[PDB]
C-alpha cells in the first residue's frame, strides 16, 4: 500500500514536474522555420539547372 | 498472421478481465468497511483495464 502510495506521488510529479508552459506552440514555430528552409534550398536547386 | 495472433491474445485478455472482475466483487463484499474497500481500490488504482 505504501509502494503504490509513493507511486501516486511521483505519478502527480511525472504528470507536472516535467510539464512545461507552452510545448506544442514551440513545436510548430520550429517546424515553420524547417518549412522556410527547405523553401529556400528548393529555390536554390531551382537557380542550379536554370 | 499477426492479425490472427492478436485476436488469439485478445480473446485470452477477455476472458482474464473477467476473472479479474470477480475477484474484485468477491474482495469488496469481504471488508465490509467504508475504509478497507477504499484501500483495496488503491491496490487496483493502476491495474484498472
Amino acid at each position: 500500500l505504501e509502494t503504490i502510495k509513493k507511486q501516486q506521488e511521483l505519478a502527480k510529479r511525472q504528470v507536472q514536474k516535467d510539464m512545461g508552459s507552452q510545448k506544442e506552440k514551440w513545436e510548430k514555430k520550429k517546424l515553420e522555420m524547417i518549412e522556410t528552409a527547405e523553401a529556400s534550398f528548393h529555390e536554390n536547386l531551382a537557380k542550379n539547372p536554370v | 498472421k499477426f492479425d490472427d495472433d492478436f485476436y488469439e491474445f485478445r480473446s485470452k485478455i477477455k476472458e482474464l478481465e473477467r476473472r479479474l472482475a470477480s475477484v474484485i466483487t468477491q474482495g469488496f463484499d469481504d471488508y465490509d468497511t467504508i475504509y478497507g474497500r477504499f484501500k483495496l481500490l488503491d491496490n487496483f488504482e493502476g491495474l484498472l483495464t
